[PDB]
RNA sequence: AAUAGGGAACGUGAGCUGGGUUUAGACCGUCGUGAGACAGGUUAGUUUUACCCUACUGAUGAUGUGUUGUUGCCAUGGUA
RNA sequence: GCAGAAGGGCAAAAGCUCGCUUGAUCUUGAUUUUCAGUACGAAUACAGACCGUGAAAGCGGGGCCUCACGAUCCUUCUGA
RNA sequence: AACGAGAUUCCCACUGUCCCUACCUACUAUCCAGCGAAACCACAGCCAAGGGAACGGGCUUGGCGGAAUCAGCGGGGAAAG
RNA sequence: UUUAAAUGGGUAAGAAGCCCGGCUCGCUGGCGUGGAGCCGGGGUGGAAUGCGAGUGCCUAGUGGGCCACUUUUGGUAAGCAGAACUGGCGCUGCGGGAUGAACCGAACGCCGGGUUAAGGCGCCCGAUGCCGACGCUCAUCAGACCCCAGAAAAGGUGUU
RNA sequence: GACCUGGGUAUAGGGGCGAAAGACUAAUCGAACCAUCUAGUAGCUGGUUCCCUCCGAAGUUUCCCUCAGGAUAGCUGGCG
RNA sequence: GGCGACGUCGGCUACCCACCCGACCCGUCUUGAAACACGGACCAAGGAGUCUAACACGUGCGCGAGUCGGGGGCUCGCACGAAAGCCGCCGUGGCGCAAUGAAGGUGAAGGCCGGCGCGCUCGCCGGCCGAGGUGGGAUCCCGAGGCCUCUCCAGUCCGCCGAGGGGCACCACCGGCCCGUCUCGCCCGCCGCGCCGGGGAGGUGGAGCACGAGCGCACGUGUUAGGACCCGAAAGAUGGU
């Protein structure tokens, strides 16, 4: 015997996607080639984001993308996102930025290609910049889901803010004791 | 898929995934929401605070058509018309503002939401908020009310 | 079973020690507690108005809040399998300044300035402290005399 | 019976519901039974129009729907009175009549 | 001569017996509004099976002696 | 001695006598104790009113401290 | 009083209840010819002591241990129901 | 209870730290006072040892426990009832304790060679079949190895 | 002889009938039998079907007409 | 390097037999079972975590501020076709895109610049814009200097680069906005001057906002309701013999 450990020796990350999409399976073969061979840390983040789930690749709208490319320095770079590009209705005009994503939606690649920008995939990204030089790899708001407002301490602990699972919103649905100091108590 | 599930993998093992001691029977805690104040109390607070009691006024026979008003706030307001309108609106002839009526788009009240663009409008809604109509009166627009 | 009362097991520890009873010394109140002052808690027994509990007596926290007659202190409490940053209002008689960082505050003051003495003089003073090393090969001297022969005494009751 | 953070639920299965069960297995069979009841009703009648008489312009009630226009029941004798056709002549002209309707 | 003291599932119910306690009937006393209660008294009340294995008791026999008979010897066990 | 069970505390006092008083009022949160780190109860430090006392600093939002109490549903009264 | 297949105590007569058992008969049992079940059954079936779920057939250390059976037997199998 | 340990409990052992310059405040108020906050600038090697951490969701089983050091409560005591700390058994085989849940070593993939731990080495039964050392002891009930499984007061001109 | 019996007849289930024992009512009676509601309920017993690999417990907290059971926290695994 | 022919050579299994060592009978509840605890004579076949609804989270797919025909409708009379295909002035509707209050109801954009009213603890006009600020922050950008067969002159490249910069998601913090209530307050408005509307500043309550992530389908785990993993009462009711 050697020690008394309560094993965590099997790390619990993803070494491949659980998808059987044969076009993502060739991006994996392309980028895990480029991960272990080009000696860059851009291509290791992009390789591990392709392994991620549909939840861990949240969508990215058009006005977080052009808002994080109005910044100083970003004037000629490419916005790489491992995940889909949607478009805000909120935004009015679009600049001529150059994007690179898995799966741009149809109205998003019409308003990008009206302004004169260019849409890319991860095949012609590697032919353009193998090291990933001059790239702003952007992410989506992964705690933007409806699921995270149900996550927290407990909905009936002090201050809590935790949104109980009620089946329907309204009066006479979880609003009486524990929620006002008259009827019982208040957390 | 009966193939892909836990009971094929758990066949051969005696208590079938439920324990020698606890020995899963039928209904050890009661059926349904039994004992919600008594022995399941700590579950019903800490996860459903508010579950017991009267809280308001009773309204017999409500009709979900009298209270019907959908809302659009001002960012979703220029998508009610074409994009061919607003590009035609601002190209320097006169103060010709387009209509945007939310009632033939299925909305009744116009709420406020920042970044209404620099063009003037005339917006025909049934109701307005005061934040909404003073964004409109600050882009040179007008606020006409309809029944 | 065990009477979960406030001020329960303090027959001795919420008492004035011995022959230090009576009314309190007044420099207890002329102490200056700012935010981030590290203070420790020793609840007295004469003032009843703000004694903390029997769980903080002998512990040490840090001032986050100052009011007219009391001080908010954020302490750590060992509850069963986790420790909890807890914040208690304690009146000013029950605390004092912790001198536990005051022997650190000298050797940041006379360490920063002795660092810049090696920049004007040119050396490698090695200002980090070391533990007690094993003893140096010294040299003892039995000059004149000869060592004393001692032997174990017999047993008598 | 309840557990961690979940939904408090009321399944209405406290009543003997397996006798009163309704399966829609005859539902393709009844879609081709009422197509054949439309086809053998179209060819049976005439060159008279299929799907019956002319319905009026009618506006819906109740604030939520009062901005739309719906097909109605008949033609509200006053409208038959102004147009000049008789109330008992009209339903063999192909015109639906609802006498209880108000203008 | 002496009427010492104890054990073996308080030895021993497919060995017996059933007097006692200890089902159902019943009487009396006390207690209870009552139904009923009482190591309180009394009376009447089904005691099943061995043909199995071992132990034991007897009854043949088995191994070896080439076969079989006769006359014996004593290891061991019991023991008055 | 401090109402009382104990322990802690207390001397131009927290005791004893006297003089005025109602802060034992109105209101929002935070915190501690029990603890799941939920509730009631008890408690602490404030903050905002309106007050009392004192020459004033101050002290006071019940009892020198540790105990002395109670959800939903329903009833009842009060409030704009 | 009379009456109890009622409960009890003593007495006379009477007797195998007993001292204390013995013998005889019939029917079985027993053996043979024919005919033939069931209960029960983890595997099985020699002990002592030890330890052990504190009372073993098996385990531990000892004693030891020859086929196959018959008539009985009621110690045990904490026997069966 | 004046005094008062050993073991123990908290905190601290730097960059979120230190110093300087200025400015906001309706707080505080003899005062360019006090205190908070904000901005900007200057100097990183600050006990020993070991180590990759941080974070969220979903979640089964469990909710009869038992034993031994040491510490202790009730009891005459108990293989008794009830706590504290740690380790075990339960969930765990193996070597030794003849035997065994918990003792002593030691924890386990399937083998070959080497070495050991606890424990042993007359013969069962591997190993003293050493020319082992020094004494003590005779029993007509000798003695013989943690837990552990048998004995006290008293007594002996028995021997040392 | 308040005698014994045949056949006919009447009484039917919370009812019958009883010189009374909770007796009898089709081998069933301190509430028959038959079919159904009904696969009635069970915090309680017994059972719960292939292999290998990897990780690996708990018998404690608080509340409950709670003490053979649950809810809760802890311990666990899987996904990241 | 060497040895051996028609009975020998090699080989092992669900073959048998022997020996030495080890080894109590399984399942089962239990702190503890070889138990003097219970079930099991033997063999064969049957035999126990299902399905529907709801919800939760994880994962896979399609579209994406939207998504979804499930209910209808259309298409010669076609086995397979109870399929598939299409509609879109069939999207009604569902869920999502907005919250809050018992309700009447109300309902989420700020900062700077330049000036002015007692620049009065308050504010006003116009422009510029536009989801604020702090501390961390993968990646990326810049980068003095550094690295090559003779020296001064020039080119691409690559590796090393102290330092500096813009900072993703996310965490902590500060500010802001919307609704309910509280306190303190002054001002403005007119399909009509009121027991009228609107505004302010501070504090608290909310399942909010702060450049959207949802919907549909499928699978897995979990919980529940149903006979609900299988078997099991003593009962209760209705109708009859
Ligand atoms: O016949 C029997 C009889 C005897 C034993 C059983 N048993 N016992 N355990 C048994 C296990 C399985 C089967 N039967 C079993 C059954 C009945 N009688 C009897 N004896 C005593 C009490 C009760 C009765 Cl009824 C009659 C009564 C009249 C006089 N003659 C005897
Ligand atoms: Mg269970
Ligand atoms: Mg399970
Ligand atoms: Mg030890
Ligand atoms: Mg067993
Ligand atoms: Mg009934």
């Amino acid at each position: 015997g050697v020690d008394i450990r309560h094993n965590k020796d099997r790390k619990v990350r993803r070494k491949e996607p659980k998808s059987q999409d044969i076009y993502l399976r060739l991006l994996v073969k392309l980028y895990r080639f480029l991960a272990r061979r080009t000696n860059s840390t851009f291509n290791q983040v992009v390789l591990k984001r392709l392994f991620m789930s549909r939840t861990n690749r949240p969508p990215l709208s058009l006005s977080r993308m052009i808002r994080k490319m109005k910044l100083p320095g970003r004037e000629n770079k490419t916005a790489v996102v491992v995940g889909t590009i949607t478009d805000d209705v909120r935004v009015q005009e679009v600049p001529k930025l150059k994007v690179c994503a898995l799966r741009v939606t149809s109205r998003a690649r019409s308003r990008i290609l009206r302004a004169g920008g260019k849409i890319l995939t991860f095949d012609q990204l590697a032919l353009d910049s193998p090291k990933g030089c001059g790239t702003v790899l952007l992410s989506g708001p992964r705690k933007g889901r409806e699921v995270y407002r149900h996550f927290g301490k407990a909905p009936g602990t002090p201050h809590s803010h935790t949104k109980p699972y009620v089946r329907s919103k309204g009066r006479k649905f979880e609003r009486a004791r524990g929620r006002r100091a008259s009827r019982g108590y208040k957390n | 898929p009966s193939r892909l599930r836990k009971t094929r993998k758990l066949r051969g093992h005696v208590s079938h995934g439920h324990g020698r001691i606890g020995k899963h029977r039928k209904h050890p805690g009661g059926r349904g929401n039994a004992g919600g104040l008594h022995h399941h109390r700590i579950n019903f607070d800490k996860y459903h605070p508010g579950y017991f009691g009267k809280v308001g006024m009773k309204h017999y026979h409500l009709k979900r058509n009298q209270s019907f008003c959908p809302t659009v706030n001002l960012d979703k307001l220029w998508t009610l018309v074409s994009e061919q309108t607003r590009v035609n609106a601002a190209k320097n002839k006169t103060g010709a503002a387009p209509i945007i009526d939310v009632v033939r788009s299925g909305y009744y009240k116009v709420l406020g939401k920042g970044k209404l663009p620099k063009q003037p409008v005339i917006v025909k809604a049934k109701f307005f908020s005061r934040r909404a109509e003073e964004k409109i009166k600050s882009v040179g627009g007008a606020c006409v009310l309809v029944a | 079973t065990n009477t979960k009362g406030k001020r329960r097991g303090t027959r001795y520890m919420f008492s004035r020690p011995f022959r230090k009873h009576g009314v309190v010394p007044l420099a207890t109140y002329m102490r200056i507690y700012k935010k981030g002052d590290i203070v420790d808690i020793k609840g007295m027994g004469t003032v009843q108005k703000g004694m903390p509990h029997k769980c903080y007596h002998g512990k040490t926290g840090r001032v986050y809040n100052v009011t007219q007659h009391a001080v908010g202190i954020v302490v750590n409490k060992q509850v069963k399998g986790k420790i909890l940053a807890k914040r208690i209002n304690v009146r000013i008689e029950h605390i004092k300044h912790s001198k536990s960082r005051d022997s650190f505050l000298k050797r940041v003051k006379e360490n920063d300035q002795k660092k810049k003495e090696a920049k004007e003089k040119g050396t490698w003073v090695q200002l980090k402290r070391q533990p007690a090393p094993p003893r140096e090969a010294h040299f003892v001297r039995t000059n004149g005399k000869e060592p004393e022969l001692l032997e174990p005494i017999p047993y008598e009751f | 019976a309840p557990s961690r953070n979940g939904m408090v639920l009321k399944p209405h299965f406290h009543k003997d519901w397996q006798r009163r069960v309704a399966t829609w297995f005859n539902q393709p069979a009844r879609k081709i039974r009422r197509r054949k009841a439309r086809q053998a009703k179209a060819r049976r009648i005439a060159p008279r129009p299929a799907s019956g008489p002319i319905r009026p312009i009618v506006r819906c009630p109740t604030v939520r729907y009062h901005t739309k226009v719906r097909a109605g029941r008949g033609f509200s004798l006053e409208e038959l009175r102004v147009a000049g056709i008789h109330k008992k002549v009209a339903r063999t002209i192909g015109i639906s009549v609802d006498p209880r309707r108000r203008n």
